[PDB]
């Protein structure tokens, strides 16, 4: 667009403006047509130095670069297709219990419109791969994604809960002892 | 992934709003009262006293479920009996009138304005301006909030 | 009938969260920030700013008996603030189970719970659960096919009304058994179970605001159709003995309330409030509350939530408005 | 750049640079010029010597009228045979030059004006025919309409350098006339050219330019005068314009610039149409800026 | 040319319902003269006719004789101009707007309506009165 | 009825100021978003009746109302081809310069000349009566400036012809 | 009409260059500058004309700056002038081959496409980038078919420079890497250096630059030729002589020694990071064919310096990996080439391409824009 | 995965 | 980049 932040600084300011003015597009074609036809969606953001900049399609585009890794330069299916293939690789009897329970974690997941967009993408991917165009039984899918305001610290809360639970028994841990002997190998006790 | 516009799930709500008294099977599915009252307005125009004809024609009003020929004939007779009126007595007629009547009048005026090549629209704009100056924006906001089909 | 503008409030308010002594209050700024103002000498000032949410807020309320504050956010959450023994505050989160953003919130007259109408097809009622340190929320989703616009309470915690997005305004109950509340045999219904969908009372246009008379009967509501309706029911299942509608010429109006068992007040897009008497024998408006109808009045933009004053629970004798252009004002009578 | 140039600025600059300097270079390039004509600036054998070549579409029709005589009269110390067709060629030696005097710049300008130089023998023939016809009328004032009619279709020429654009000409009693038949593809450009031609017609009304020649035009129907030519006629998109000049307008001291102007007529017209489009764009941006000012006034603060 | 271009530029911008009259009287006394016929450039005359038919159709409130003055200054224009001899530029819309303002005249009004109708029918009685 | 311009103007102004009753609204589609419902067209309950006004077939004004935003399309009278081209170019350039107004639309709706768009943030920041007054002033100055531009083009052509015939 | 010769135009922050196809040398090269002020105010000029102007009250300004168009009005005026005065061509009977930076946005792309298709009523148009053409201008014959396509181009425009790792005629959109140096910044630095000691502004600076500015494998181990032989203190005159000092010896090192003017990373490290970000199965070729472009890049010993630096860096990395593993790997071979093309390789490549008949088909037709509109081209 | 059901 | 090979 013309604005450059080549300095090592301003990275935090760009991060702040991203977390402040960003949202996923429930309908990418609709958002593109809106940005191309209307003057709305264009915002003006100030900087710490004092100058001001204008932001447009990038707002709804960066969640697409998240969704489309090929846009960034990586060869991967994405996120919705990734989790879909991961679940399909499991046993059928588990698949349902996974579509009914889906949680998220991390500040990157707080992009506006991400959960419902992911749900719609999963629904479309199922409709395409499995039913091949038979919407007669699509409503009988029962997908229930989960989201909360504490995904920013879900890992921390879980670590605290696990520490409070395991603070009694010291066997499950790896004491300072038994380290010089086979310390590294002790770390293999967690992941076989 | 792909784009297929999945909409079968979470269907919208269209008929729930705009309650429909269309369940009559009289003057809306058979077009009887309309054909009985239109000749009355025509005779009123012929004799000259078009105000009473308009008043009698405004008693019943159709709806916009599926039929458009009957409502188009209604609107044509409407535009005719309106053009047959002079440039006076409209203030008295609107002052001695109800609210739903004025709402239907404005709705039909707009539906007629939607096709200028088939009508005049000048007397229609005049009537609309007079109604606005008499009643106010209430009628406009009521007709704008009426059923999407009429 | 006395224009008594108090503060400018540069940014939009959408609420005023008045206090009991009319000294301090809490309003919004069309942004995640929420401003708590305190009474200065013949003036006011931004005593504090919360700025705890991430997205913009839509509604707040001030519980007098507990000196508590509640606020919703478009981020699908709510916050509750308590005045600590010192001048500081104690904030707590409320993760009301929802899918879409929030639209309105209001405390209960007993200050034991607060209801929240969201942008989804569901309303929620939250209460601080004892024996623990959090709040529990219960849903109401069977009716209200579409989103909702506003809601209002009832003398008793039960019989909460909701003005929805559709052309109808519903009424449900928020009764709970674990809480220390009990219903009462009323004309509105019997045995008041949780949902107990009682009436719908359809109308024209949107439903921007509803209202309960000081008594449990004589419901009212108005919306975008430039019309206000009042229902005087007689039995829960049977239709009402009288459903009096009143249309006018002015622009639509919202945030209505009751200044008396018979008198009613309201305002909104019309830059000045009105005054009307609604009785079972007839409902009609008498006069406005301005010199006549910059602009030739006090407000110069859409009038947001309008709140009552102490007076007497029967007659308030005055009220307050906080337009979207700031310029918070009070009007006698 | 209202009055377009009557030569090739690129060739002029190249010649002025090579002549004023001494360092040669192996040059091999091609250039395009209006009427879809081509120029070649080769230097195959000697880095000092140059071989220029000119390719036009109506070279046979031109030589039919006689142009080689004018070429060998204005040139001959530098003429050359066509190396490979190209419809005309010429050679020059960068070393054997007369001098660095103004004759050098004159020769460079003459070379740069090769297009109008080769497209001038028809007009010269017309003027000579007009002169002898006027002399005849002097010794025979009677039969003016008869002599004019018998000269019509007798002393008349046409050129079709373009696929559809044509230029016809013929003299008459103490005056001469020329006609341009052009095409308009875009409707906006057609309307702009029509209004420009109307203004041209209504331009002689000014007293300061009363001595200018006269001009008329037609949208689709051409005059009956040239109705018999093979050129396309009766075309909605094909517009005809006619200039008529008197004796003075082609005087022995101005006929050169006159023919050059008549040649660049169409290019000037098109360039001015586009410049008027740009002018309307400028007025539009000015007025939308005024609208923005009004809207900001309407806005508070 | 300066006179005509300035006059048309001022008429396109002016909004006073009384000052335009003075310019209209100037136009009348200018066109009535035969020597002045065709003095206005064609394109200028075309846009003048365009703004004339405009101000006639979208005329302001009826409380004004501007329509009568426009018809009075138009009826002699087409008779002593340059658009008379060749295929007329715009006459269909002209007569259409004339008939429109004619039917719009409430014949039950005062003498002003009768005078305007007389002037209009006088305009409509153009020698060629080309139809379709 | 002569002078239809003033009645048409009063009617369009009244209906516009009536439909201009916007209000904050959160999209009930995906998450915590605010989109123009009249533009997206995915909520019939939000979309109100589309109103139309016209004094003649050559001119039209359509308006689509909602709770979150509003759209106002207009097609201006244009009979000549040069007039059509000039109007198209002027309106296209104006819509290209749709960053300082905050209300214009980069592209119009098919079948009309231009389409203004208004939202809730506008009426909250600036007023509305002045906005509609500016819309009207533009509705007239469009044709005013079309005529002025035709006059300027005539003058440019005259100057070009004069300089051409003088250089001749 | 796809049969005549196509016109090749290339606008730039420093110099606009336009001419025809099938030519060994470009045409109409000049510094891309415009000058302007009953009433029209249309008297303006461009190029060397505008440069010589401003003595009679003609203003001046640069249409394009920082590698991005800024004023479409002046850009169209410039194009009209260059197309109807300098070249007596017809935009209808000839196809156009335009070049835009890899960062040009779709708004500007479609604006140019429209202003060219509508105002100039063109017939065939093709917009491309500078990387692929500059690369195609690398090889000499262009017909033996033994040429190579996988390369790493670095174009140093007079206003901005950038690097593109092209692989088999498939441009990359991620590994692209820009830098605002290698342009007029060097001239401004040399001017500020000169204005400090010797008051006698920027014309002489660029002149002495193009005349004598060269590089050195080192600077501090260098400076010794200066301390020893005063012969390096050349004397350049415009109007008197000036002491060169060490500008000719310091200016170009701004690339290998960044953060000296208005921070950045050296060029070897930048190109190494670019090649690493690119896929792994193309680095062996990317390091092989590293072609250059842009006048500011055609220095004396630029290629040798860059090659030595990148080679030592890659050798250190591979030696670290080796001594960590213990085997012996095959040292990758890095090469650099610049064969009388780094000056104006863009136009040469554009003409060499347009010489093919497929150009007439790959172009955009007027009817396409008429039916589809200005939304034909979106992105590479 | 490519067995129209399991795997 | 910090995987001793790819990325
Ligand atoms: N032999 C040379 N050695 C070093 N630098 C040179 C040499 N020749 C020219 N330059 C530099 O190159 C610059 C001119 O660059 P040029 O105009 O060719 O870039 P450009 O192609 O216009 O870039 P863009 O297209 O991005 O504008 C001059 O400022 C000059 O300093
Ligand atoms: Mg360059």
């Amino acid at each position: 667009k013309g604005y450059a932040f080549n300095r090592t600084a301003d990275f935090e300011t760009v991060r702040e403006m991203k977390e402040k003015l960003c949202y996923v597009s429930y309908d990418l074609e609709l958002d593109h047509k809106l940005s191309e036809e209307t003057t709305v969606l264009m915002r003006n953001y100030t900087l710490p130095d004092g100058r001001v900049i204008k932001v447009g399609s990038e707002r709804y585009e960066c969640p697409e670069c998240l969704f489309q890794p090929h846009l960034v330069g990586s060869e991967q299916p994405g996120l919705s297709e990734f989790i879909f293939d991961t679940i399909q690789a499991a046993d059928v009897d588990i698949r349902k219990y996974l579509y009914r329970a889906i949680v998220l974690s991390g500040g990157s997941s707080m992009y506006a419109g991400l959960p419902s967009r992911l749900e719609k993408e999963i629904k479309q991917l199922w409709f395409e791969r499995v039913l091949h165009g038979d919407p007669a039984r699509l409503p009988n899918f029962k997908v229930k994604i989960e989201d909360a305001p504490r995904r920013r610290h879900a890992v921390f809360i879980g670590g605290a809960v696990l520490a409070d639970i395991m603070a009694q028994n010291d066997h499950m841990w790896v004491s300072k002892a038994e380290w010089e002997e086979y310390g590294v190998r002790a770390l293999d006790k967690l992941g076989p | 992934f792909r784009t297929l516009d999945v909409d079968s799930i979470t269907e919208p709500v269209l008929t729930e709003q705009d309650i429909f008294p269309i369940r009559n099977e009289t003057a809306e599915q058979v077009q009887a009262a309309v054909s009985q009252l239109i000749p009355q307005a025509r005779s009123a125009i012929q004799t000259g006293n078009a105000l009473q004809g308009l008043k009698t024609l405004l008693s019943y009003v159709p709806y916009g479920n599926d039929v458009q020929e009957v409502r188009t004939q209604y609107l044509n007779a409407f535009v005719d009996v309106l053009s047959n009126i002079r440039a006076a007595d409209i203030p008295a007629f609107v002052k001695e009138c109800s609210t739903e009547e004025i709402d239907n009048i404005v709705n039909f005026i707009y539906r007629g304005l939607a096709n200028p090549q088939a009508y005049n629209s000048s007397v229609l704009l005049n009537w609309h301006e007079k109604v606005v100056e008499i009643s106010g924006i209430g009628c406009i906001v009521r007709v704008l909030n009426s059923r999407p089909d009429l | 009938a006395t224009s008594q503008v108090l503060h400018i409030l540069p940014k939009p308010s959408y609420e005023h969260a008045f206090n009991s002594q009319r000294t301090e209050f809490v309003t919004t700024t069309a942004t995640n920030q929420v401003e708590l103002y305190e009474q200065d000498g013949n003036g006011w000032k931004h005593a504090r700013t919360f700025s705890d949410h991430d997205k913009i807020v839509t509604c707040v309320d001030w519980a007098p008996k507990s000196n508590r504050i509640v606020t919703c956010s478009q981020d699908r959450n709510a916050y509750v603030y308590e005045k600590r023994p010192d001048g500081t505050w104690k904030q707590t989160l409320v993760l009301l189970r929802l899918n879409r953003a929030a639209t309105f919130v209001r405390w209960s007259p007993n200050e034991d719970k607060f209801a929240v109408g969201s942008g989804a097809r569901v309303i929620s009622v939250c209460y601080f659960e004892q024996e623990n340190d959090w709040w529990v929320s219960k849903h109401l989703k069977r009716p209200l096919r579409s989103t909702i616009l506003s809601l209002d309470w009832h003398p008793n915690n039960v019989l909460l009304a909701a003005g929805c997005a559709d052309r109808k305004a519903y009424v449900l109950s928020a009764y709970v058994r674990d809480v220390d509340a009990k219903p009462e045999a009323s004309v509105w219904g019997s045995r008041l179970p949780f949902n107990t969908v009682c009436a719908e009372y359809p109308s024209g246009g949107w439903v921007h605001a509803v209202g309960f008379s000081p008594s449990g009967n004589a419901l009212a509501y108005a919306g975008h159709d430039s019309s206000v309706t009042i229902a005087y029911p007689s039995a829960p299942e049977q239709p009402p003995r009288a459903l009096i509608t009143v249309k006018l010429s002015q622009l639509p109006l919202r945030s209505l309330l009751w200044a008396n068992e018979s008198a009613i007040v309201a305002a909104g897009y019309n830059y000045s409030p009105i005054l009307l008497q609604g009785n079972e024998s007839g409902w009609a408006h008498t006069r406005d509350l301005d010199a006549g109808t910059s602009l030739p009045t006090v407000h110069q933009n859409m009038i947001a939530t309008l709140r009552p004053y102490a007076g007497t629970p029967g007659n308030i004798t005055a009220f307050t408005s906080s337009g979207t252009d700031g310029r918070v004002v009070l009007w006698t009578l | 750049m209202l009055s377009l140039d009557y030569n090739n600025i690129f060739i002029y600059e190249l010649l002025t640079e090579r002549f004023s300097s001494e360092n040669p270079s192996s040059i091999d390039q091609v250039v395009t010029d209006f009427d879809g004509v081509t120029f070649h600036i080769s230097t195959p054998e000697e880095k000092t010597k140059i071989l220029i070549s000119l390719s036009m579409k109506c070279y046979p029709e031109l030589v039919n009228y006689g142009t080689l005589d004018l070429l060998k009269q204005i040139y001959g110390a530098y003429v050359h045979e066509p190396e490979m067709g190209y419809n005309f060629s010429i050679l020059i030696d960068l070393q054997q030059l007369p001098a660095t005097d103004e004759e050098k710049e004159q020769l460079a300008m003459s070379i740069s004006m090769l297009k109008r130089n080769v497209l001038a023998a028809p007009f010269h023939r017309a003027f000579t025919k007009q002169a002898e016809l006027a002399d005849l009328a002097r010794k025979d004032p009677e039969n003016a309409p008869m002599l004019d009619k018998q000269a019509t279709s007798q002393e008349l020429m046409a050129i079709h350098y373009r696929d559809e654009e044509t230029i016809v000409l013929w003299p008459e009693h103490d005056r001469v006339t020329v006609v341009f038949s052009t095409k308009f593809r875009e409707e906006t450009d057609r309307i702009f050219g029509k209004v420009f031609l109307q203004e041209f017609v209504d331009a002689r009304r000014r007293p300061a330019i009363q001595t200018a020649p006269q001009v008329l035009f037609s949208y689709r129907d051409p005059p009956l005068e040239i109705r018999d030519i093979q050129g396309i006629q009766k075309g909605d998109d094909f517009g005809f314009v006619t200039f008529v000049l008197f004796e003075r307008h082609f005087t022995p001291q101005n006929r050169e610039d006159c023919i050059s102007h008549i040649q660049v007529f169409r290019n000037t017209l098109h360039f001015h149409i586009k410049a008027s489009k740009a002018y309307m764009h400028q007025r539009m941006r000015k007025r939308v800026a005024d609208f923005q000012k009004v809207l900001n006034r309407a806005k508070p603060d | 040319g300066i006179y005509s271009e300035g006059l048309v530029f001022t008429l396109n911008r002016e909004k006073d319902p009384r000052s335009r009259m003075l310019i209209l009287k100037q136009l009348f006394l200018l066109f009535t003269t035969p020597a002045t016929y065709e003095i206005f450039y064609t394109n200028d005359l075309n846009v003048l006719i365009d703004i004339f038919i405009r101000e006639i159709n979208n005329i302001p409130d009826e409380l004004s004789d501007l329509r009568y003055a426009y018809l009075q200054v138009l009826i002699p224009l087409l008779e002593n101009t340059q658009v008379r001899h060749p295929p007329h530029y715009k006459t269909k819309c002209i007569v259409d707007a004339v008939n429109n303002v004619l039917i719009s005249h409430s014949k039950s009004s005062n003498m002003e309506d009768a005078r305007t109708t007389d002037v209009a029918i006088r305009v409509l009685e153009v020698p060629w009165l080309q139809q379709e | 009825m002569s002078n239809t311009l003033r009645p048409y103007l009063n009617a369009v102004r009244s209906t516009l100021t009536a439909s201009l009753a916007l209000e904050e609204f959160s999209s009930e589609i995906v998450e915590r978003q605010s989109q123009p419902e009249v533009e997206v067209g995915r909520s019939p309950e939000i979309l109100l009746k589309p109103l139309v006004v016209s004094r003649n077939e050559q001119e039209q004004c359509l308006i689509e109302s909602s709770v979150n935003s509003v759209r106002f399309s207009i097609r201006i009278k244009q009979v000549d081809e040069i007039e059509r081209i000039l109007v198209r170019k002027f309106m296209q350039f104006l819509m290209g310069r749709a960053e300082s107004f905050f209300i214009l639309r980069r592209k119009p709706v098919q079948g009309y000349d231009i389409s203004f768009l208004i939202t809730n943030y506008h009426t909250e920041e600036m007023l509305k009566h002045k906005l509609v007054d500016f819309i009207i002033e533009f509705m007239e100055e469009v044709d005013a400036e079309i005529s002025e531009m035709k006059l300027f083009l005539n003058g440019r052509a005259r100057l070009v012809a004069e300089t051409y015939l003088s250089c001749f | 009409a796809s049969f005549n010769v196509p016109i090749i135009m290339d606008n730039g922050t420093g110099y606009s260059k336009l001419g025809y196809a099938g030519n060994d040398a470009p045409s109409y090269v000049f510094p891309t500058v415009i000058a302007t002020r009953a009433t029209e105010d249309l008297d303006f000029f461009i190029g060397n004309d505008a440069l010589k102007k401003a003595s009679a009250g003609y203003s001046l300004d640069y249409p394009i700056r920082h590698g991005q168009i800024e004023n479409w009005d002046h850009m169209e005026r410039f194009w009209q002038q260059s197309l109807f005065k300098y070249l007596r061509c017809e935009p209808e009977d000839h196809y156009f081959l335009l070049t835009e930076p890899p960062l040009n946005p779709p708004e500007n792309r479609e604006n140019t496409a429209e202003i060219m298709f509508e105002s100039f009523n063109c017939a065939g148009l093709y917009i491309a980038v500078q990387a692929v053409l500059a690369l195609a201008a690398s090889w000499t014959s262009s017909k033996v078919t033994d040429r190579s396509l996988t390369g790493t181009v670095v174009d140093s425009g007079d206003g901005v420079t950038h690097i593109i790792p092209v692989a088999e005629g498939y441009v990359i959109g991620s590994s692209i890497k820009t830098m605002p140096l290698a342009g007029r910044d060097v001239t401004y630095f040399v001017q500020s250096l000169l204005r400090d000691r010797n008051e006698p502004s920027l014309k002489t600076a660029e002149r002495i630059k193009e005349e004598c500015c060269y590089v050195c494998p080192d600077i501090v181990k260098e400076f010794s030729r200066f301390d020893r032989e005063p012969d390096r203190y050349l004397k350049y005159a415009s109007s008197t002589t000036i002491d060169v000092g060490f500008e000719r010896f310091l200016a170009p090192e701004i690339f290998f020694n960044p953060e000296i003017a208005s921070f950045l990373t050296p060029l070897p490290e930048l190109v190494d990071n670019v090649v690493q970000s690119s896929p792994i199965d193309v680095r062996k070729g990317l390091y092989k064919n590293i072609v250059l472009s842009g006048g500011s890049t055609l220095f004396k010993n630029f290629g040798n310096r860059l090659q030595r630096d990148l080679k030592r860096i890659v050798d250190e990395r591979i030696h670290r990996s080796e001594m960590l593993s213990g085997a012996k790997s095959g040292g990758v071979d890095v090469n650099v080439i610049s064969h009388k093309r780094q000056r104006n390789a863009v136009w040469f490549g554009g003409s060499l391409l347009a010489q093919t008949p497929e150009f007439g088909s790959y172009c955009h037709t007027k009817a396409d824009y008429e039916e589809y509109g200005a939304s034909i081209a979106r992105r590479y | 995965p490519a067995w129209l059901a399991t795997c």
